[PDB]
Parts: C-alpha cells; structure tokens; sequence
C-alpha cells in the first residue's frame, strides 16, 4: 500500500538518487492543497449512508428484474449483502481519496473481483451501473452542487479533486467488467 | 399432470401471428397482483387486444333517453373500501391493474381472425 | 451422441455381456411406438417458428422490463440473439426426441450454458421461463390429434415434458 | 463503434504505426463538419415530440389496416399503439447519436445489426417505417447544410430497410 | 489510476510563473 | 365520367360521421333500454366505447367502398364470423343490425339532402344513384351479421 | 439437393467408405414413404388451377388494400393480379416437386435461397403468402397419410417465410 | 427581478465591459424570434385551467393513497390547496418564458419552498409528478402536437421555445427535492 | 473503440436518453479546440525515434544491470522487444490524445500489462522509468511553438500528461 508520497520514492529509488530538486518542488504544491483534500473526503464519508442506499435503489429502479422472482437482489438476505457490497466499495474508494494513491484500492478490493461476480452469479451489468451512480453522487458532494444538501466549505475551487474522484470509480466500473 | 383447458389455451400459441391473430399471446400465464405494480410494469393481455384502443369519437347522449332509464351502480358506498389508508384501492385511481386475477383473458373463444 | 438403443449396448459392452432376451423384448417396445415417436417430432418441428415467437411475445407481456433501455433484450442485435437461443433449445430438444436419450441435448447444448449467461450477465431465471412457455406449447401440440390416429400417447408425453424440464434446470 | 476519429485510429492501428496526416485530415474533416452536425442534432431533439407523435399518424392514414387488424403485430390496442410511437423514438434518438458522434455507428451497433430476422419474425413491415421516416424528413424544417446533415442518416435507415 | 503529485506538480508549473 | 357526386356523397358522410354513428347506437339503446341496465351489454365503460368504435369501423367500410365503387372492399375477413365473432362474444346481433339499419336511413339522408335537420348546398341534379349504392352496401354488412 | 438418398450418400462419402445398412435403411424408408407421397403429388397437380385461383382470392380477402392500393407491389391492376397468381403457382408447384424426390431440397434451391433479399427488394410482404399457403393447407381435400405429406412440405414454406 | 436583457448587462457589469455588437447578436435573436415567444405563452394561459385540473387529478390516479384517510389531498380542505399551489407554480413558469430569464421564478416561488413543504408535511415525490405532467402538458401546445385543442399558429420550429420552458419546470424539482 | 464524442452516447443509450443541451455545447469546446489538439499528435509522431531512443539510452546509464549478461535486457531478441515497447506505449498515448478518451489506451494496451511483465519477470518498475522519460520529452515538446500561432495549450498538454501517468502506475 502506497500513499503520495511513498510513490515519489520508490520511484527514485530505481535510479538509485535522493529526493530533491525539482520532485520536492511537486511534493510542496501536494500538501498547499492538502487541507482541500482533508476538507473533502469529510464531505463524502458524511453522506455515505444516504450514497449507498441511493445508489442501489437507482440500479434497481433501472432494471427491476433484480427484484423479481429469481433476480440476484430478490431475497433478504440477497438485498443485504448488495447492500454491504456497495458500501465496501465507496468505502476503499474514501482510501484512495485520502491517500491520494489507487493502490490500496486496486489490490485489497478490484483484484479478482469480477472472477467473484461471475463465480456467484452476481451481474455485473448491474454492478458497474450503481457504481456509475455513486461517481455522480461524489463530483456532486465535493463541487458542493447537490440538490438535497449544501455543505459549507471555504471558498474556492476543488476541480482537481473531482477529476480525481472520477478516475477511481471509472477504474472500479473497468475492473469488474 | 396437465389439465385440459390448461392447454386448449396453449395450443393456439403454436400458430404463427398472421394465421394465429390474437391468440398468439396465449403463452402469458398469471402473473401476481404486484407484478404489474410501477417498478415491474407487467403487461396483461387485455393490450395485446383492440380493446385496449376502444378510444372512440363518438359518444352517447344519455340526456335523450327517457328519466329513468339510464341507470349507474357504483362498487360499494363505503369510504374504505374505495381507498384504504394506503393507496391499494382497487376502484379509484391507476392501482386498478393491482388485481391477482385479471391478467388473462378468454380470446380463444372467437376465431383464429 | 449416442441414441437409446446406443445406450443400452454400452452399458452392454462394459459389462462384456451379450444383450439379454428380456433387453431385446423391451427394445421391441420402443419400435413399437416408432411412429407415435415421429409423429410429435413431426408436430413440433413443423410450428417451430411460431412456438418460439408467440413465447417470446409472451415473455415480454409479463416481463416487459427486459426490453427497456437497460434490459438484456434491448437493442437489434440483442433481441436477434434472444430469438436465436430459443431456437437452439427447440431443435436440441427435437433432437432429443428422436433418439430417446439426452446425450446430444447436453453435450452439444447444455454444458456450457449456465457459465455463458453468467460471464455475460443474462438473467437465468428468464430463460428458464421462456423453457417453461416452449414446453407447455409443445405438449399441448403433442396431444391433439389433428390427421393422427386414435390413441394413448401419454408416455412418450411425459419424455417430452422431461426434456424441457432438463433444459430449464441446466440455467436456472 | 464507426466514428470518423475511431475509423482513423483503427487504420494506423491494422498497419502498426503512428497517426500519419493521412489521418490527422480525416479528423480535421469531421470537425469543420461538427457545426452543422451538432446544430441538426439540437433542432431534432427539440422537435422530438412533435415528429414522433406525427409520423405515428402518418403510417396510420397510409395504411390504415394497421389500426383495424386484430393480432399482436398491428397498432390495433393500447400496447400496439403504444409499441409503433416507441418504435418512431427508437429511429429518431439514434439519428440523434449519430449526428452527434458524426458517423453511422450508434445506428448499425444499435439499431440495424439484426433488424431483418426481427421483422420477419414478429410480422413487422419495413414499408411502415419507411413512410414514418419520409415524414421526419418532410417536416424537420431545417435548412442548408442543417438540413443535409440531418436528411444523410434519415435515408441511410431508409436503404437498410429497402 | 492516476497520479496526484505527478500531476500535482505539473499543473502548479504552467500556471505559475517561474 | 361524373365523380363530383361521388365525391359529394363520401364528404356527404364523412364530415357527419361522428354524429350519425353517436345517433345510430343511441337510438339503437333508445328502442331497447337493456343494454345500458346492469346485466346488459352496453352496460360497462369499455363494452360502450367498443360499441361505438364498431358502428365507426362499419361506417369506415362504407364510406371507404363508396369512395372506391365497390363492393370488393366488403369482401374483407370482417365479414366471416362479425355473426360468429358477436355469436362467441355474446351480442345481440338482432339489435346489432337495428344499429346498421339506423346508417341506412341515415345515409340515404345525408346523400339526398333531404335530412330534417340539417341541410347542405349543392349543385343542382340527382344523386339517387349513389343512394341506392350505400343501400346495397349497408345490406351486404345487414347481411354479414344475422 | 436434399434427398433422403443424397444426405446418405453424403455421409458414406464423407469418411470415404462404401455404402452399409445405416445407409440401406434410410433409402428403404423413402420407398416405404414414396407411396402416400406420390399420391399426394397426383392429387395437388389435378388440383392446380383449383386451389391457385382460390387462394389468390384469400389473400384479396384478407388483406384487402393489396387490391386497392396503387403502385407497382400490389394487386390492384390486371399485370399486378397476373403477377400474383404467378407466384401462388410457384409455391404450389415446388410443394409438389418436394413430394416426389422427399425431402426439403427443391424449393431450398429454387424457391428459399435468395427469398427474403427479393421480398426486401420489391417490397412484397411475407404474411400474403402464409395467408395463401393455408388456404391449400386446409381446402386440398387430403385424409389420412397423404394429407400429412402434403403438409408437412407446406408448414415448412410457412417456416421459412416467418 | 431580471429578463433576458438585463441578464447581459449584469454580466458585463462584471467585467465592466460594453455590451457591444459581440454580446449583441444573441439579443438581436431574441428580438427577432420575438413574435414566437409571445405566440407561445397565449398557448399556455389560453389553456392553463385545464392543465392545472389534469396534472393534479393525474397525479391522484398514479398514486390513490393521497385521497385515502392519512394522505395529503384527502378533504376539501387539502385538496384545494394543492389546486392553488399548482396554479402559482404554473403562473410563475409564464412569467420566465415571457421574460425569458428564470430569476423571477427562482426567488420569489422556489426560494425558501422546500421549507415549507417540510414544516407542512406536503409530498414532494408526488408534487414533483404534478409538476412534470405539466411540463408535457406545456409542451405539447407550444410545438401544436396534443390531441385535442389544436390552435391556429404559423409555420416553423418552436422547439427552442419548448425546451427553454421544460427547464424553467425542472428547477421546480430541484428546489424541493 | 470509444472516443470521446462516443463516450457519451453510449452512457446515453444505457437510460435510453436524448442528448441535452448542456452536453451538445461540452462537446463543441472539444470541436473548438481541434486544431490545437492534432498538434500535440503531430508533434509527438513526428518526433517519435528520438523520444524512444533517448529515453532509453537514459534508462540503461541508470540501470545498468539492464544490459548486462544475464540482464533483463541482453541478447538482442530481449533488447529489440524492449525498444518495440516504448514504442508501443508512446503509440497508444498519442491514439488516445487524438480521440480525447483513454478507452484505446487502457483496453488495448495497458489492460493486463502488469501481470504480462510480472509472468515474464520484467521488472515493471524500471519500465515505469522509462514512461516517465518519454513523458517529459513528449511535454516539453508540446509547449514550444517553432512556428505555430501563439496561444494557450496549457489544457490540453495537462491532459497528454495524465495519459502519461496513467501508463506508468498500471505496468507496476
Ligand atoms: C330515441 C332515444 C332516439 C331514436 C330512436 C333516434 C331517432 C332516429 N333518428 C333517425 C334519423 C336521423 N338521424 C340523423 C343523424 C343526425 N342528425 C343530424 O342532423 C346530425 C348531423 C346527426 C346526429 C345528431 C339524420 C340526418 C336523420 C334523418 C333525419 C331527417 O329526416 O332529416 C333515425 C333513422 C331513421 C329511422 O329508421 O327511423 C332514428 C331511428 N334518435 C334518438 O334520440
Ligand atoms: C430470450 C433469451 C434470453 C437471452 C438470450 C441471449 N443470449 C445471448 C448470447 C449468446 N448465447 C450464446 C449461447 C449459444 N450460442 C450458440 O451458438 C449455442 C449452440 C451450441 C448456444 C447454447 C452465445 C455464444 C452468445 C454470445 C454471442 C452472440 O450471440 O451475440 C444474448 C446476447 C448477449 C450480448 O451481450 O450480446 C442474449 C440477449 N437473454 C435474455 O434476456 C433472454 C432471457
Ligand atoms: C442521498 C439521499 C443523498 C443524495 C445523493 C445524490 N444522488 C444524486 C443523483 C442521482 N440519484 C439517482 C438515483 C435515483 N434516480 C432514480 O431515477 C431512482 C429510482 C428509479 C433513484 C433512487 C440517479 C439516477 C442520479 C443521477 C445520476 C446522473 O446524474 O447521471 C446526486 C447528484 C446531485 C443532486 O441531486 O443534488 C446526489 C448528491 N442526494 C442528497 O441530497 C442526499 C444527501
Ligand atoms: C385538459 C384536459 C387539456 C389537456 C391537457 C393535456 N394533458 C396531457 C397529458 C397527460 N395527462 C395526464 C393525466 C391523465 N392520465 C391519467 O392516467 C389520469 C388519471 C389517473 C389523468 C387525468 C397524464 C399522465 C399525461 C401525460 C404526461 C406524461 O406523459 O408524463 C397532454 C399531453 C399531450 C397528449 O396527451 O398527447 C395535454 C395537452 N389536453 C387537452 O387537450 C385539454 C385542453
Ligand atoms: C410555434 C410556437 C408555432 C408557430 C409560431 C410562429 N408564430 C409566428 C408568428 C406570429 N405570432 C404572432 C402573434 C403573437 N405576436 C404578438 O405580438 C401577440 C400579442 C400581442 C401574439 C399572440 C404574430 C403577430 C406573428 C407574426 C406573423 C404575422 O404577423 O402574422 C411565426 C413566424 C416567424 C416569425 O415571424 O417570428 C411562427 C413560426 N408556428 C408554428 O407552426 C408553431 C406551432
Ligand atoms: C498548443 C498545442 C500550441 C498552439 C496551438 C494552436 N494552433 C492553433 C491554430 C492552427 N493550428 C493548425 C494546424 C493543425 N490543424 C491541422 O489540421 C493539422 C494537421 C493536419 C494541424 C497541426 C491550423 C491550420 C490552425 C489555424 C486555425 C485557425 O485559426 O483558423 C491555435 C489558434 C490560434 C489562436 O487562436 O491563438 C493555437 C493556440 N499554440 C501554441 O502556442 C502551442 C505551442
Ligand atoms: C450489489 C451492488 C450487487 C450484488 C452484490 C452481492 N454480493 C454478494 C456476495 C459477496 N460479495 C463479495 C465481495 C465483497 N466482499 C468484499 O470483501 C469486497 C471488497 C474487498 C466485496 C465487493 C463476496 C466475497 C461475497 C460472497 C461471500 C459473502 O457474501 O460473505 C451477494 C450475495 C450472494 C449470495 O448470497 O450467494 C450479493 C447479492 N449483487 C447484485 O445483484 C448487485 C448488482
Ligand atoms: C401421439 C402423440 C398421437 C398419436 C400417434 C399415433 N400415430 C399412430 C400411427 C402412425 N403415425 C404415422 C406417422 C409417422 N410415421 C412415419 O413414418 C412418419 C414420417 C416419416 C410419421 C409422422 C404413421 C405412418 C402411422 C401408421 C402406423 C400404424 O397405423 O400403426 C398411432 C397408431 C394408431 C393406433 O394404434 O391406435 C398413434 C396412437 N395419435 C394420437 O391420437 C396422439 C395425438
Ligand atoms: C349528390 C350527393 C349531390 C349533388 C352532387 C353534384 N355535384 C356536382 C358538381 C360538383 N361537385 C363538387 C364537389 C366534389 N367534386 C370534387 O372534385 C370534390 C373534392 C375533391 C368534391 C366534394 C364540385 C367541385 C362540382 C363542380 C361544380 C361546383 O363547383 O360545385 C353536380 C353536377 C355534375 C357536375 O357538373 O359535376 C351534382 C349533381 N348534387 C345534388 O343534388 C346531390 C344532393
Ligand atoms: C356495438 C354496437 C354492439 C357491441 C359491440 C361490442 N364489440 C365488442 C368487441 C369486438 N367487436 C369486434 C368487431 C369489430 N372489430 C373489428 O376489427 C371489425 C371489422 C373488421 C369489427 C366490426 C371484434 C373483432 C371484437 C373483439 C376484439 C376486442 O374486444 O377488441 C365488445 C366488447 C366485448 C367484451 O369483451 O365485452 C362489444 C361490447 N355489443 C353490443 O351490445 C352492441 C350491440
Ligand atoms: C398540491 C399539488 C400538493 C399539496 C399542496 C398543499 N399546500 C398546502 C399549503 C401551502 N402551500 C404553499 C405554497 C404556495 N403558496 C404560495 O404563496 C407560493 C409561492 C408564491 C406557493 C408555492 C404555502 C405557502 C402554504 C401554506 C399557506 C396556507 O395554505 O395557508 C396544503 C395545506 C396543508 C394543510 O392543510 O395542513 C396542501 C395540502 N399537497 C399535496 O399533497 C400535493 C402534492
Ligand atoms: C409502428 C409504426 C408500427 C408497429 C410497431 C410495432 N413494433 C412492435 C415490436 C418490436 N419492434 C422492435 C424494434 C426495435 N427494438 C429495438 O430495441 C430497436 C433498436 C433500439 C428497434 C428498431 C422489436 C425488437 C419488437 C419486438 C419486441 C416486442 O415484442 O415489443 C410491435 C409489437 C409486435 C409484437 O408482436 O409484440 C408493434 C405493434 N406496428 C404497427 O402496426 C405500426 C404500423
Ligand atoms: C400475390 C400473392 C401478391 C403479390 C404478388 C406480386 N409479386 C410480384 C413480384 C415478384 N415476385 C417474385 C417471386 C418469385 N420469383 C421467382 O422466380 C420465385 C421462385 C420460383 C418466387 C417466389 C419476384 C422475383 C418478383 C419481382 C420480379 C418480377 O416481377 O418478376 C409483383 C410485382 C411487383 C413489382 O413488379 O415490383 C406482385 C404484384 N402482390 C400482391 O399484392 C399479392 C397479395
Ligand atoms: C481534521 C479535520 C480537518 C478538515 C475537515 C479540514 C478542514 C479544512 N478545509 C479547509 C480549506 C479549504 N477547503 C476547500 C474545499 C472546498 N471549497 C470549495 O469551494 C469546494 C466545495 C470544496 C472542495 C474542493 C478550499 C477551497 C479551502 C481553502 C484553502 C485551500 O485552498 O487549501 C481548511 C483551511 C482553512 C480554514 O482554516 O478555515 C480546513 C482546516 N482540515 C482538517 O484538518
């Protein structure tokens, strides 16, 4: 598990140099804005309850043969685990955001997670359609654009952190596919 | 262990649609009275019918006829039975497709038009 | 592949045994029915387009989400391949009735299936229902009479209804 | 999918080289394209309820069986009716896509991959979507290039169904 | 997928003068 | 060839087609309230607005064989089984063509001119041919149900 | 062509060997089945003219605008009737062509290959012909195993145009 | 309160720019199409008693536990104040299409609406359905594609004018979701 | 393939919904753009020999164990492949520069390129070296001008750059 900053050293460890320099110079630009990346993975593990459980009604609300007689979240103690599915993964996405690095997520979470699904029988048409919902759920959250809670935040912009969000539940959707 | 007018209705599935007409949806059977709730939207064969699309322009008067002779019934004079509390009402409103018969129909009875 | 005659000479030849006299007399029976076995492979196969249409028609009545934007049926070319299994299952299914033996049924059909729709996300309990139509329209064809002689063909009804049912619980 | 960016990434893709000019001018040609395209695809999506719902009733009063017949096939019912104006949105949301995204791709991964082995099973005409998609071409009302960009694909769902 | 100070670093060049 | 009066008696009914049918099954109920009592077949929603809809598709096939010359418009299926579809169905077929004999009168009405309501213009001249036509093909759908 | 004999001439020459008594008794069963399809064959031929002339009235009663509708795929001109009872001649002449050489193979290369590409192209609907083939189906006067024969060569036209 | 006109020079305002003939060539085309704008809201007063009536019954039929002992259009009482509340908010949405500038109906009728709502217990999943029955309601006379009341316009496209007034309805939900 | 103009039409199809307006006019900046975009491309292919070939001569001064005998990247069959790979990668960046997604990159290319190099026992850390070489070549190739009209480019090669990063923490 690497953060931010353990991957600017073991990325200088390869050459065999010291950290310095122009590296350094990124490295104080990274923490400038880490009270921005602190402010914002407080806005999302603050509403996490209400993401998943909206995030799984929209996938069912999609396709409502999962509800059905034979559908994956029929029973309950199928809608359960769905339920627990969901949350495992905005949680080890909360990690990546704080670390600032999709390590901890790619290995302890996505690895071999569609070899599960498909061994299971859980279809992961579904599965990449309420992690899509949880994405919008998150730029929303950070950029402050929700329409059922406004947040108050110091004022300024965190388009970087949005375009970051993205790319760690972008990868969630690819791995499971 | 098939009963007999248990497929009397399945056989005129077997037809293809331009011969059969509309007995080529016998195949549905009948679903539960949740099934054709809002986030499942199962269809009933009634629409498979013309009679779904009975949307006429004309109308009849009903003020020509003598006093007296047209006559109206409602379901029940009860506030309750109506609309319960909750919104299951079987009479009032788009919960009427709600109903645990009503899913099939008899048009084996026709012809295979 | 191997029929039901096929069958029961190798279960013959691993014992190394010369058929017995009461293994021919009940070979005798299933030659005995011969042309009532032909008869409902004639029935099934001659309205098989329309026992897979008017089971799809009926599939999409009563689960009409399959064909929303989002379902499993929903675009030309998934709606193509839906009508193209129901079809593969009706033939393997006929194919399985002129030999008297589930062999062929499985072992060019079945195995294989259930980890198809589960690598692609098909509802398997679906197509399990879109079995169940095939099959009631089928043994409903079976015994009307329609040009056939009079008679009991109850038995060779039952072994139709059986393979249906063995096809559906290969993907449910 | 058959965009003209992606037609030219899977050209120097089969050879195993770099994006020549060769294909750097196929590109710039569908941006000097994309104004007319992108204001074509607006103007149809604006309009959508009104060419849906009057090209439903002009298969209606060309063939007028189709609202008498009995059978699952024909507009006969409340989900016959209800299943052509569907079918109209279908061809009029791909047109859509495939303005947008500047080449017939959406529509033959979508729509017509599959199309004659569905009509000729479920008794469907390919002659009443050609008079319902001769009348989104008659009552658009755009003009000029506008018009030219948006009638290209009408008429490329009509040679797949003639 | 995507690196933070690597493009923390880069995006902190170009807009700032040097 | 003269067409302008054929043109005249399609439009003659085409235009009041909308009140005639809504005249026609109204006064069929009118000569026998049974229909729209409980138990009757009349009674319901659906089973009035599918009354209406047939005498408007009868009308439809009258109007459409006048308009070609024809009777070879009347040759459709609707013809088999419209006495066995109401036979299976269960309507009185009886009252069903006291429902076509009331767009017979009707119609004849329309195309003469000599409707005591309302009175249209015209050029001068004879139509009685043409009203003898819709008499031969109102008969040939009185004939089609029995 | 598809034969009973060639299908098993076919399998003999696949694997190279000479012809045994699995390929003996599938010629047997066609000579044992030729008797009730030759009969089935003198009587659809007697009555040509009969059944082409009657079921070209069944489709003009059931799809009634055929005879109404102007233009060049419809019955509504005397060339365009000549043309349609041309093609119910067709069809019945290949059901009895099926007949005498027993099995599906005359009218796979003569009437199917090549049927829906034409039927796109001149606009011809497929359900005015199974309209057409039922009427034979069910006023050829046929009983017992001929009937049968006759018919099964007949539910396989239905088949293929749907 | 502001219009289409004032919106420019409020932004400008900002720059402290002139409104030159860059800036003026989208108030050039509002001018121009500016007989459609008003031939389009006397399709929508014309017929705005009969759209407020259809999408509130409309939205009893979808869900009857609304007229039941315990919902919120049960009496004489509740209900009329759901027939008032739908005739202000389609009041308001006339108002932006005519100015064409959706301030008026963002501070006066949606401001402070989700409050009021939630202190008066009135549904808002329901109330938002009575508001999208009457953005297709009003779109269908604007664009003449409904089924009875055709009106006498002239010919051409006003498909800009029906998606400018479907957004002025989608505000409505989003300040009270 | 998916471009970017693709991306979200097919995000479309999945709730079968129109395009709005607020989309159409996020895709015509892309239009708008355009010309600036297809000269980071043309730069970086035109310049595509001394990108691999200097970034590699760097890459075994530092690692030198690279080249030895016994090394990773000895015996020219194993040192031809590893120059074809630097060009691979730099292919795929400037595929997926052109259609404004990484979809071409990260399914074809990047899609199963750590555990390629893990079964071969290529050291995927000093191929994340080597990425990173060709990164900053590419980069300060992309903002000079040498004969170009002047203007802000700063967008578009913050974008070439995350491409960059995004080959470089999948191959370790
Ligand atoms: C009682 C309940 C009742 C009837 C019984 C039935 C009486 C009735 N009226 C007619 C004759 C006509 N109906 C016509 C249709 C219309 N009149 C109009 O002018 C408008 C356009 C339209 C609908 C209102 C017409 C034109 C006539 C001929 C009238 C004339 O001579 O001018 C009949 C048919 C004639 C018959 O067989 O008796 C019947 C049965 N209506 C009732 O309300
Ligand atoms: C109404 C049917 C249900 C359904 C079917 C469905 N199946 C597929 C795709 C495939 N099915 C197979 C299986 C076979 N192919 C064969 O050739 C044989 C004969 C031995 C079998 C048993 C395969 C290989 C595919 C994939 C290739 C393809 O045909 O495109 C699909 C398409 C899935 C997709 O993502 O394209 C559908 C929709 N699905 C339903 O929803 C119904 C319940
Ligand atoms: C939980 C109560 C949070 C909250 C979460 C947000 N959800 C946002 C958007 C959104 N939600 C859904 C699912 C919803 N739509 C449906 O159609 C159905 C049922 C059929 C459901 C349950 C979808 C599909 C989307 C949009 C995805 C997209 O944009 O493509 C969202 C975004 C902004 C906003 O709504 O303000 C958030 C924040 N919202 C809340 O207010 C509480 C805190
Ligand atoms: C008053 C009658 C106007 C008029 C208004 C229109 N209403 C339109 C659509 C519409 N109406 C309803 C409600 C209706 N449906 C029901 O199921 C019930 C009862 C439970 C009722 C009262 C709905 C649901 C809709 C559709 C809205 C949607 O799709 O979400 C409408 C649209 C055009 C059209 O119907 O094609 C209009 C113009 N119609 C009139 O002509 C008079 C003037
Ligand atoms: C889209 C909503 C309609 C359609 C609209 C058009 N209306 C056009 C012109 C137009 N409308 C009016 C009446 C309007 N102007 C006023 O000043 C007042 C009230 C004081 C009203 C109600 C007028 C006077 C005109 C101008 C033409 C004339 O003077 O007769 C129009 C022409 C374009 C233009 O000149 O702006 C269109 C396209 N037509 C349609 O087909 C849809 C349904
Ligand atoms: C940032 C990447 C650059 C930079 C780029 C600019 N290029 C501008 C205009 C322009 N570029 C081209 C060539 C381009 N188009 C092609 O079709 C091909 C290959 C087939 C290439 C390489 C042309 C033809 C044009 C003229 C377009 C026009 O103006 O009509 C440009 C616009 C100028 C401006 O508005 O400022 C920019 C910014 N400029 C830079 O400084 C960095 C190095
Ligand atoms: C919900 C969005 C899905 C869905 C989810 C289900 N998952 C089920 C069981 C299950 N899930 C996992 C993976 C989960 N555990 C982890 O530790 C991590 C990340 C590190 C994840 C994502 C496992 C290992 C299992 C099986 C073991 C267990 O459940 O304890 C499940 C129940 C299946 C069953 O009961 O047999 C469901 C329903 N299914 C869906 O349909 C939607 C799309
Ligand atoms: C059972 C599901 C049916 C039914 C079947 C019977 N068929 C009988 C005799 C029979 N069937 C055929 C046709 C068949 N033989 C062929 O060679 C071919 C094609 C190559 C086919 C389709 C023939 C020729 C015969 C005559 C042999 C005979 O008469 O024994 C039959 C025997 C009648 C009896 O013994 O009572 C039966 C019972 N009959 C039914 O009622 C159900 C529906
Ligand atoms: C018969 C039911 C009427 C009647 C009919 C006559 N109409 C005569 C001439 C005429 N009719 C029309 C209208 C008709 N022609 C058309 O082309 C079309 C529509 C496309 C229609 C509805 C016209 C235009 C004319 C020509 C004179 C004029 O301008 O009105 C007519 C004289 C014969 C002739 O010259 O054609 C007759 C007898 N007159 C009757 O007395 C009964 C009630
Ligand atoms: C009305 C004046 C009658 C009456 C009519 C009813 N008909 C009902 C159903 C029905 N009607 C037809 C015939 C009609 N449909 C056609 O396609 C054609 C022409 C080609 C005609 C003349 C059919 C085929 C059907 C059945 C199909 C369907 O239901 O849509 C009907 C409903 C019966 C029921 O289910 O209760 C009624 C009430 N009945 C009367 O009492 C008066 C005399
Ligand atoms: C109907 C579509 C709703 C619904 C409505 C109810 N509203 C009730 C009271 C109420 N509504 C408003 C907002 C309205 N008045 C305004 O002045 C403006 C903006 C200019 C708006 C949007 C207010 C301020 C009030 C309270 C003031 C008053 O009525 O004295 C209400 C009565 C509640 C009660 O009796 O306790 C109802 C039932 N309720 C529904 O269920 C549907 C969805
Ligand atoms: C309307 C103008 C005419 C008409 C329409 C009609 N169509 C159907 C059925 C189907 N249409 C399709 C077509 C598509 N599905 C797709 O997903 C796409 C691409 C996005 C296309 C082009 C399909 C697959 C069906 C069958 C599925 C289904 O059963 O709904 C019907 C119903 C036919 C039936 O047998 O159920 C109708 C009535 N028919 C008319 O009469 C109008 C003239
Ligand atoms: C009559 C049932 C309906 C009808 C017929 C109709 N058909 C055509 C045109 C063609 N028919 C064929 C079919 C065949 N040709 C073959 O050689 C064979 C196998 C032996 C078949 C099945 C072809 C190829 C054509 C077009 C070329 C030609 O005309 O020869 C027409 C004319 C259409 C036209 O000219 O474009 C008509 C009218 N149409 C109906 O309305 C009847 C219901
Ligand atoms: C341990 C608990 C703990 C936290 C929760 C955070 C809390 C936090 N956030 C910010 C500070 C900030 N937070 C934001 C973030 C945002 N502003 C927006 O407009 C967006 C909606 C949103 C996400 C982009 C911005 C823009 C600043 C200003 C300072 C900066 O740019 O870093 C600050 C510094 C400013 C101040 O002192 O007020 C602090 C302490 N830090 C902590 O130590």
């Amino acid at each position: 598990m690497l953060d931010a900053f353990s991957r600017v050293v073991v990325n200088s460890d390869a050459k065999a140099a010291y950290v310095g320099g122009s590296d350094l110079q990124a490295l104080k630009s990274f923490i400038a804005d880490g009270n921005k990346r602190l402010d914002a993975v407080n806005s999302i593990v603050s509403n996490a309850s209400c993401m998943v459980s909206d995030a799984v009604s929209g996938m069912i609300c999609e396709n409502p043969g999962l509800i059905s007689p034979g559908g994956n979240c029929y029973t309950n103690r199928r809608m359960a685990a769905c339920l627990r599915d969901g949350e495992i993964i905005l949680r080890y996405v909360s990690y990546a955001l704080l670390a600032g690095d999709a390590s901890v997520l790619e290995d302890r979470c996505l690895n071999g997670l569609k070899e599960t699904y498909i061994a299971l029988g859980v279809p992961t048409n579904s599965s990449i359609r309420a992690v899509s919902i949880m994405k919008a759920q998150a730029v929303a959250f950070i950029t402050n654009t929700a329409t059922e809670r406004k947040m108050s935040f110091a004022a300024g912009d965190c388009t970087s952190l949005a375009s970051e969000v993205a790319s760690y539940f972008d990868r969630v959707g690819a791995a499971i596919s | 262990v098939s009963t007999t007018k248990a497929d009397l209705r399945y056989v005129g599935a077997t037809k293809p649609a331009a011969v059969g007409g509309r007995r080529a949806m016998n195949l549905m059977k009948q679903q539960p009275f949740w099934m054709y709730g809002p986030p499942y939207n199962a269809v009933t064969q009634d629409e498979y019918e013309p009679i779904s699309a009975a949307a006429p322009k004309a109308f009849v008067d009903y003020q020509i006829f003598a006093p007296g002779t047209v006559k109206v019934s409602p379901d029940s004079v009860n506030a309750n039975e109506l609309n319960p509390v909750s919104g299951m009402s079987k009479y009032i409103g788009k919960t009427q497709k709600l109903v645990g018969d009503q899913g099939i129909s008899d048009r084996s009875d026709k012809l295979p038009m | 592949m191997l029929d039901a005659f096929a069958k029961v000479v190798a279960q013959a030849d691993a014992r190394g045994e010369f058929l017995s006299n009461t293994q021919i007399d009940a070979l005798s029976k299933m030659v005995k029915e011969g042309n009532q076995r032909l008869d409902i492979v004639n029935k099934v196969t001659s309205n098989a387009s329309a026992i897979v249409t008017n089971s799809a028609r009926a599939l999409f009545a009563e689960q009409p989400q399959l064909i929303q934007p989002g379902g499993n049926a929903y675009t030309s070319r998934r709606m193509a391949a839906c009508l193209r299994d129901m079809e593969i299952v009706l033939r393997y299914v006929s194919y399985a009735m002129i030999a008297g033996d589930s062999s062929v049924l499985d072992d060019r059909c079945l195995n294989g299936l259930r980890e198809t729709y589960q690598a692609l996300g098909t509802p398997g309990s679906s197509v399990a229902v879109a079995i169940q139509k095939m099959k009631d329209a089928s043994v409903a064809l079976a015994n009307d009479t329609t040009g056939t002689p009079i008679g009991d063909c109850s038995s060779l009804v039952a072994e139709l209804a059986g393979y249906f049912d063995r096809a559906a619980v290969s993907v449910v | 999918m058959k965009t003209p960016i992606t037609e030219a990434i899977a050209t120097a893709d089969n050879q195993g080289r770099f994006l020549s000019n060769t294909e750097l001018q196929a590109v710039n040609g569908r941006y000097q394209r994309a104004t007319a395209s992108l204001t074509a695809a607006k103007a149809l999506t604006g309009s959508a309820q009104r060419l849906i719902t009057g090209a439903a009733q002009a298969v209606y009063n060309k063939f007028p069986y189709t609202t008498q017949m009995p059978g699952p096939a024909y507009a006969s019912s409340a989900i016959g009716k209800a299943k052509c104006a569907r079918d109209i949105g279908y061809y009029l949301r791909m047109v859509t896509y495939c303005l947008v995204v500047g080449g017939t791709g959406p529509m033959d991964e979508y729509l017509v991959a599959g199309l004659e082995e569905i009509n000729r099973s479920f008794d469907l005409s390919p002659s009443w979507y050609i008079e319902a998609l001769q009348y989104i071409k008659n009552s658009h009302g755009l003009s000029g290039q506008v018009a030219n960009e948006a009638n290209a694909y009408i008429d490329y769902a009509i040679n797949t169904l003639s | 997928v995507v690196l933070p100070v690597a493009r923390a670093g880069l995006a902190a060049t170009a807009k700032k003068n040097q």
